[PDB]
């Protein structure tokens, strides 16, 4: 579970990433298709390129999830239901594989907040990472 | 692979006790019930509705047969799994896009599988060198992957 | 989440385990040991060769456990919190070992229970042994 | 270790700038900090209690700076990273009884520890070469293990 701690955190860190969520949504995936090319097979549609506006599209949409789950951090199961179903149900993507982009997620905030990104914080963002993961996945069975 | 002639033999003699038709349908069908989601590449084989449903489903038993088959083959090159699943391996990835996180849940199945049908049988010692096989199964196929 | 379907399989079926558990219990473990040689290095303190009555009364203990889950099935994080705490807290367990104990635990009803592993009771176990896994390690951070 | 001269001069050129005195203190102690549960090998190291406390406590740093110091050691020898890290993996096994697991977390952390002072520089490809040094050292760590 997230502490009062965790959540002033993820809210400070989150809230430093303002406007730029999108490009980093889009950057964390990017990040993600090179290390793990194994995450490449749920996306055999689209233009995985450098630049791709298929990625950017989606990098945003991944970041506005995440942006709706830090404005809702006391009620996440239910702000993220819908979500919860798609995935479930239609994308059926591995739960290994959440692990991963939270990884990149990490990995690029860290890239970009050096002043935010300390060991708390980081922490926080982890637990969090985590616990938005959970919600995506407990409806698979 | 890193198996110990004991453990080459111990994999070698209990195959040569299997009914590749029985254990390939009940391997892949048990797969489609417990981790549910892996049943996103078989839309085309029915209704996977129920366990029974998926027990039942010939498509399902027929697909288990042919994938049972090349592992069964695969334990003929032991000692270069790689070689053996290099084709199969560029298949999974470039034309069914099989995320392969699937081969390990599929081994661990097999695997229970294995101990179903054998019970006494299937010692700890003998699931050791099973576990070895699967998981360099799981590698090989997914060594290709790009 | 078990669902009532699953709460009735896994009761039928440690329902048939019986005098047997701590005998699994045993089993598992020495299946773990073999199979996962990594898990071996949290019991340097330990016999573990076979037969090892350290083995046996561990063996025990983690049977009895699952009984009393089995047992609040309903209620298992109230029923646990005490083993929550333990490996929390004292033993910290890193987390990807529960699955691999999960794992030779099914091996071994199987290899016990053929008429009642049925694929359908397979599912359920795997469910169960999954949230169990979950509560043990809900308080890691 | 599937570094391509083009992998391998990337992690090379980055390493070039690191200080591993630094680096391996931010590392481990962010480890006990992200991972609590990897402090149960360090309780003669003192206060864990905080992330200030682990942070600067000056046992962590110095561990830090052994292991970091080890860690590039290993990257002069990318070649023979088992051969390289033979005789640690037998202590890790032997004496010290670390799940390999810990090799894993701790490589993952580091990347973010790159991340965090490189920024920029720490590109999609270059993140992409360290995910498979890390990989390639853990893997190396856990090879003596039985
Ligand atoms: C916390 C992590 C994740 C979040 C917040 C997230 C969120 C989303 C959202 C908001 C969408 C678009 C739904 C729509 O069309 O409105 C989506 C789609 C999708 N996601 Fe997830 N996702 C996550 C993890 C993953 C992972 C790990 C994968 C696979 C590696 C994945 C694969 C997909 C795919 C294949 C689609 C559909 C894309 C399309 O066809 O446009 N997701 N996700
Ligand atoms: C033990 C590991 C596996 C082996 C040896 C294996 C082998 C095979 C073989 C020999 C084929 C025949 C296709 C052809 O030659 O055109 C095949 C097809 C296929 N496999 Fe795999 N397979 C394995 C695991 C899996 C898993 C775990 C999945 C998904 C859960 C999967 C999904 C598929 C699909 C969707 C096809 C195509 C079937 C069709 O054409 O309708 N495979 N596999
Ligand atoms: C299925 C989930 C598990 C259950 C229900 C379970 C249950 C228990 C129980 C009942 C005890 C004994 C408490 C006491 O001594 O009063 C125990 C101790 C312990 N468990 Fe867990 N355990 C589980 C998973 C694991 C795993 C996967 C590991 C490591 C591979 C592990 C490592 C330990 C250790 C090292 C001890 C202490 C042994 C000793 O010194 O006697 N446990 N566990
Ligand atoms: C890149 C991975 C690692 C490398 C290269 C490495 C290297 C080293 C070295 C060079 C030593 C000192 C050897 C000696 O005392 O003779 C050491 C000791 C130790 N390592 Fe590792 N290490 C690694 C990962 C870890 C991790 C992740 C943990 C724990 C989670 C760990 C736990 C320990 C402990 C507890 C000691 C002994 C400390 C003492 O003197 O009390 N190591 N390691």
């Amino acid at each position: 579970v997230l502490s009062p701690a965790d959540k002033t955190n993820v809210k400070a860190a989150w809230g430093k990433v303002g406007a730029h969520a999108g490009e980093y949504g889009a950057e964390a995936l990017e990040r993600m298709f090179l290390s793990f090319p194994t995450t490449k097979t749920y996306f055999p549609h689209f233009d995985l390129s450098h630049g791709s506006a298929q990625v950017k599209g989606h990098g945003k949409k991944v970041a506005d999830a995440l942006t709706n789950a830090v404005a809702h951090v006391d009620d996440m199961p239910n702000a993220l239901s819908a979500l919860s179903d798609l995935h479930a149900h239609k994308l059926r993507v591995d739960p290994v594989n959440f692990k991963l982009l939270s990884h990149c997620l990490l990995v690029t905030l860290a890239a970009h907040l050096p002043a935010e990104f300390t060991p708390a914080v980081h922490a926080s963002l982890d637990k969090f990472l985590a616990s938005v993961s959970t919600v995506l996945t407990s409806k698979y069975r | 692979m890193h198996l110990t002639p004991e453990e080459k033999s111990a994999v070698t003699a209990l195959w040569g006790k299997v009914n590749v038709d029985e254990v390939g349908g009940e391997a892949l069908g048990r797969l489609l019930v417990v981790a549910p989601w892996t049943q996103r590449f078989f839309e085309s084989f029915g209704d996977l509705s129920t366990p029974d449903a998926v027990m039942g489903n010939p498509k399902v038993k027929a697909h288990g047969k042919k994938v049972l088959g090349a592992f069964s083959d695969g334990l003929a090159h032991l000692d270069n799994l790689k070689g053996t699943f290099a084709t199969l391996s560029e298949l999974h990835c470039d034309k069914l896009h099989v995320d392969p996180e699937n081969f390990r849940l599929l081994g661990n199945v097999l695997v229970c599988v294995l101990a179903h049908h054998f019970g006494k049988e299937f010692t700890p010692p003998v699931q050791a060198a099973y576990q070895k096989v699967v998981a360099g199964v799981a590698n090989a196929l997914a060594h290709k992957y790009h």
